[PDB]
């Protein structure tokens, strides 16, 4: 059962509305499970040890029994008068709604109080690394005491009250065994109150640690479930949602990054120079769109963001043609006639909005860093919005420069300052962006092997690519952390791959000679490196021309492996190197024990 | 999907001025397009049978592949390869 | 808000109600419930 | 009960579980619910009735009772174990699978025997149509046999058989009433087996005819429930499969049609003419554009669709400028860069597709109809695909010439074939388009006095005007048939709307002097005139300018009145009326009089 | 159409199903199930 | 929706060249713009105070109406006719 009790209102006969929730003066009885005792048990059993401490110090006030808090009453418990009649319940134990407070408020209490010794009694035994995890090790206890009779800081506790935290303390620590009274000698066993809990914790020298290796797994399984990692490469329209977009604003560099490299960002590929004019402000400046191509970034396929283009520490040539000096930098919109890439004359260009000027001409901004002059480090920034740009089929953000006046000397210069490192933070994650075009759903498997060495590392924040990359990144680290797709262990996630050449490379042969049988040594040598490939670097997997990882089977394959090999890991999946692991554990406790062999000379 | 086209850019760039040369089966390098399998740049890399990209590095000496195939027209940019030589 | 009547025990418009946060218990259903491999069982 | 039924396999006790349908070597006994032998009792009683024409002529079997194809099994009788085990039901009348099919089989063999005589019986009695409306009116009985006797064709079945007709015939039309053997004389009340039924059939003086009435009603009630006239001005998304769009394809006259009277068609407005030039099948024509402004299908906003221009009857001048002859006319589309309404030259248009000429140039397309030769009625016809325009922003169709060698002559003449009949078919109805964007989606109240004069005519088949339109139509047939929107009636139709005016014309009237109590005789009347103008031409309430029928609430309000209007007629509704439609009733039957009187003479 | 067992009284792929159309039995649930004002009550 | 600019760009054409004859309150024409509310073309008609469009055809003796205000530039189409009355 679980739940408030709840007892037959109408008297007797007890059905499913002759119940009600059985309040009163002291609050609604909610049941006390088994398991919630064990909680609330050993939350007061580690109040109760720091017993030595409370008298000590007249805090406190006796030890706290949870069955103080609780009462013995019966009826019926559950969470709604119609479940609540399938429990029958006699005599169990409720704890009351303002009870279900003191438990709360006195734990709470309790728990300050000890809190604080509890801070103290450690600076001090921290302070002499009683734990070691490989064969033993002592210390001469007199010299032991003797010196932390030293170090210890006059404001601690555990030097006004040495055995009232000490008594404490043998129970927190198997390595302090107190001299027993009557034989006046240690036990060879320790027994702290956390005997078994301490016991499985201690580094087994079988297999690493259960404790750890035990949760490295639930760990791994969490994220499995968890993210999606299990669909991984699902070939088949998916909300962008199910990929969890967070925290993702990446920063590129145009002026460099290729059109055919990033649909993004188009270019004005044209013979001559393209000077046109723009009242802005009144001052009437003139875009240049210079002799090189001038890649701007596009406004379509452009997820309603917030650019920020930065320009600092880059180039300023005010120096040589006086003509760049003068003009205020600015990032500014171009909406064309005439499709970009097909616009050749200032006639084509509509209009060109200034989105965010910077005040103050190139001249001012400039800082001189050893003859050429570079940009104070300024962030212009507009904030693009799909439908700002509705209809209009082309427009363009182009970070450039908006001279006041054009000259001879600026006929070579084009002056983007898109050399500088723009900042795109797409403000509305539920729109990605693929291959040029807007949308709300990603098809994973189809951004696989399909994109180019750059046409990765080129990728729109948060745009498939962006999300196919933080995906599995995150299936990279499962593998990476749980599977030992690091050792020549041959693994459940480079077998998973295994089998998947071989039934590949095994039809191929099918048909034809078959002059050659599958070879399987050079196979499984062959997907071990494959799958330590992906674990390295995940990103290769979108890579067109990655060996083995960009044929559709793998991944969608490697995932459902990696996926049921978490779920059985067992709990000893640290044998793994736990001979090595073990030896380093033996290599420090021999170092360790050298310490406490001079905390036992010096301070004899 | 085969190639991508940034890399049909890439083997025109490379055939206007013809850069490209045509390796065979045995990782040699021949001007006859009868015995050559593999077509660079020095970019991208090309078995002319399968026709797909095979590593964006040259050298084909370490590529592994495992296509057979015969008559592979287009050889108009290996003939405009050969008038571009000069 | 329409007065309802006895499908709930409680009426929403209902007499005297009152919406008043308090500390002391930060109001939580059962969404961490445990059910992984070695801990289900 | 209902359904087949079951029994208890495990014997005994019957639960949930221990039941299963009883089947056997007959089939499966169903049950004959008390409702269901209403039917095939009267599918048997309308062949019983045959009787006196099964013996005369040898056919038939003996009369078919009901009771010979059932049984009186009892069991639980349900739809399934679950549900049947609450029903049991004690010597119910079941018939069986094998069963089921006889009294099927045999009303059909009996019905067709019966379906042919009652042919016969019928050329013979309907030709003296024995049903009059109002009053009585007799035709002495010889005469009219002696007539009968000679009209009657050769082959009826009333001649071979005429008192074994003559019996069937009895039991059909209370109008022959036989003469009773004992008292040599008629009997008054006439006992034709239909008695009730054909009583209330009778149009009754006090209201036309309940079953008449009756229908009318329902059948409104049908629809009005049916395609969702409920929800006519909603204000909100509706997918168009809410308006049951379909045999919708509308057809034109552009090159006509005003750009902004309709979206989807826009016009090439340019100072001089356009001459282009294309490789179509070798030959090389050139596109015109001519003189005045040539109004072009816009490709964007135009639901794939089965576009197909027909270009017939209208004038082909080739007399005169004889540029225009040995132009083969073709639907081309064209590729504009620059938006069309700002594409000025020849190099501004992309490219340009024939995608459906015409064989043969313009001098065999003609035809002489007195000087103005005329085009042979001929179809050209492209099939536009939404998608097939991705990205390409502007792209137009057009009903062009082709001219294969532009000259002077041609200079005045612009060869736009859209003069002609075009016609387009809407082939993929999921998607709708509305002031020139494509949707999946209406908002009916928006498209309320929202359209012009013609932004209504000139609407797209199959778009929110035109869906818009074939809904107000249905509602309009509603009324109109139905409701009684057509006399001084101040129906509930104009009556729903009369309220509106008042809460509307009274708030108008709150805050200033209120000189002007509301009127109430005058709103009567313009509401009346308003729900009459409704009916009259549903559409209207679409165009901007319409008086009362256009404001937000009437429509919203008419039909949720109209609704409940229908849902409480009565059955007696005919009394509208009832009076002129009776004294006309009187005037037919003492015309038919007229006619038993001459049937009675001639032949007597 | 993996096997079932119980949950209905047919496997799908159970042994020998059969489909075959008579022109007989022309398949039909319950549409018309009148319900009009008049006609319901 | 007011205007519908389908209606404003025959006042433009019916003010550029000016045909548009300003009607008053008691449906009588003046040319002075102070005592006229109706605003004709005359295919169009529009009250001057409310600014909405009332009639498709002209002749504003058969219009129903209830609006009351003052003054209302636009007045440039008003000057414009005047201009291009000569
Ligand atoms: C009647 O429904 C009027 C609206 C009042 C309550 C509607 C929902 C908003 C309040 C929620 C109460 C339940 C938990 C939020
Ligand atoms: C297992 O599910 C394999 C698929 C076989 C049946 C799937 C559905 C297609 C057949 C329908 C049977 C029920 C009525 C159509």
């Amino acid at each position: 059962p679980t739940g408030k009790l709840w007892r037959p209102v109408g008297t007797s006969v007890a059905t499913i509305d002759s119940l009600a929730i059985v309040s009163d003066r002291f609050g609604q009885y909610s049941f006390v499970n088994e398991g919630m005792r064990e909680t609330f048990s050993k939350a007061l059993f580690d109040i109760n040890m720091w017993q030595p401490l409370f008298q000590a110090t007249k805090t406190g006030c006796g030890p706290i029994v949870l069955s103080s808090f609780t009462t013995t009453t019966s009826g019926y418990v559950g969470a709604t008068a119609g479940d609540a009649l399938d429990n029958p319940v006699t005599n169990g134990v409720f704890i009351s709604t303002v009870q279900i407070m003191n438990l709360q408020r006195t734990i709470a209490a309790r728990m300050r109080d000890v809190a604080l010794w509890q801070k103290h009694l450690d600076t001090a035994m921290t302070m002499l690394t009683p734990d070691i995890s490989a064969g033993s090790a002592s210390c001469n206890w007199k010299s032991l005491l003797a010196f932390a009779k030293d170090i210890l800081p006059l404001d601690n506790l555990c030097l006004t009250y040495p055995n009232e935290f000490y008594n404490v303390a043998i129970h927190r620590y198997p390595a302090l065994k107190p001299g027993n009274p009557d034989t006046k000698l240690p036990d060879a066993q320790a027994h702290p109150l956390g005997e078994v809990a301490g016991a499985f914790n201690a580094a087994t020298s079988e297999v690493g640690s259960l404790v750890g290796s035990s949760s490295t797994l639930s760990q791994a399984i969490s994220t499995m479930a968890g993210k999606d990692l299990d669909l991984i490469e699902a070939d088949t329209p998916l909300p962008v949602s199910v990929f969890t977009p967070s925290l993702a604003p990446r920063s590129y560099r145009p002026a460099f990054i290729k059109p055919e490299d990033a649909k993004w960002i188009a270019e004005f590929n044209n013979s001559s120079l393209i000077r046109k004019t723009l009242t802005y402000s009144g001052a009437t400046y003139t875009v240049q769109l210079g002799p090189g191509p001038t890649r701007v970034i596009d406004m379509n396929a452009m997820i309603d963001s917030v650019l920020t283009l930065d320009v600092s520490g880059t180039i300023l040539p005010y120096d040589t043609n006086p003509d760049l000096s003068t003009s205020v930098p600015a990032f500014v919109l171009i909406q064309t006639s005439v499709p970009i890439q097909q616009v050749t004359t200032a006639a084509n260009i509509t209009a060109i909005t200034v989105v965010s000027a910077a005040g103050a001409s190139a001249i001012n901004l400039a800082i001189n860093v050893r003859g050429q002059p570079r940009f104070n480090m300024l962030h212009l920034q507009a904030t693009f919005e799909r439908e700002t740009i509705t209809g209009i089929p082309y427009i363009y953000g182009l970070g450039t420069f908006l001279i006041p006046s054009p000259t001879s000397s600026s006929n070579f210069s084009n002056p983007t300052l898109m050399d500088g490192l723009l900042t795109v933070t797409p403000v509305l994650l539920r729109e990605t962006t693929y291959k040029g075009e807007v949308v709300d759903a990603i098809v994973p498997a189809t951004v696989m092997a399909n994109q180019t060495s750059e046409e990765v590392a080129s990728a729109l924040a948060n745009d498939a690519i962006v999300l196919v990359s933080n995906h599995l990144n995150k299936l990279a680290n499962v593998v990476g952390d749980a599977i030992p797709v690091a050792s020549r262990t041959d693994d459940s996630a480079t077998s998973a791959i295994v089998s998947r050449l071989a039934v590949q490379h095994k039809l191929s042969q099918v048909g034809q000679a078959s002059p050659t049988p599958p070879d399987y040594p050079l196979l499984w040598r062959r997907a071990k490196r494959a799958a330590s490939m992906f674990v390295s670097n995940p990103s290769l997997a979108l890579q067109v021309g990655i060996p083995v990882l960009t044929q559709s089977g793998m991944l969608s394959a490697l995932t459902s492996g990696v996926g049921t090999a978490l779920r059985t890991g067992s709990l000893g999946k640290g044998v793994t190197d736990a001979s090595e692991k073990l030896r380093a554990r033996q290599s420090l406790t021999v170092a360790k024990q050298a310490f406490f062999d001079q905390i036992g000379s010096l301070w004899p | 999907l085969h190639m991508i086209p940034q890399v049909a850019h890439a083997m025109v760039r490379a055939a206007a001025a013809g850069r490209l040369t045509l390796y065979t089966r045995t990782r040699t390098e021949t001007t006859n397009f009868d015995h050559a399998e593999y077509v660079t740049c020095g970019r991208y890399t090309i078995c002319a049978f399968c026709l797909t990209t095979l590593a964006p590095h040259a050298n084909v000496k370490t590529i592994q592949d495992s296509h057979a195939c015969s008559r592979q027209p287009n050889e108009a940019i290996r003939s405009l390869v050969e008038v571009s030589d000069k | 808000g329409n007065v309802q009547t006895s499908v709930n025990t409680y009426n929403i418009t209902g007499d005297g109600n009152s919406f008043t946060p308090t500390s002391d218990m930060t109001s939580t259903a059962a969404p961490a419930i445990d059910l992984k491999p070695g801990v289900l069982n």
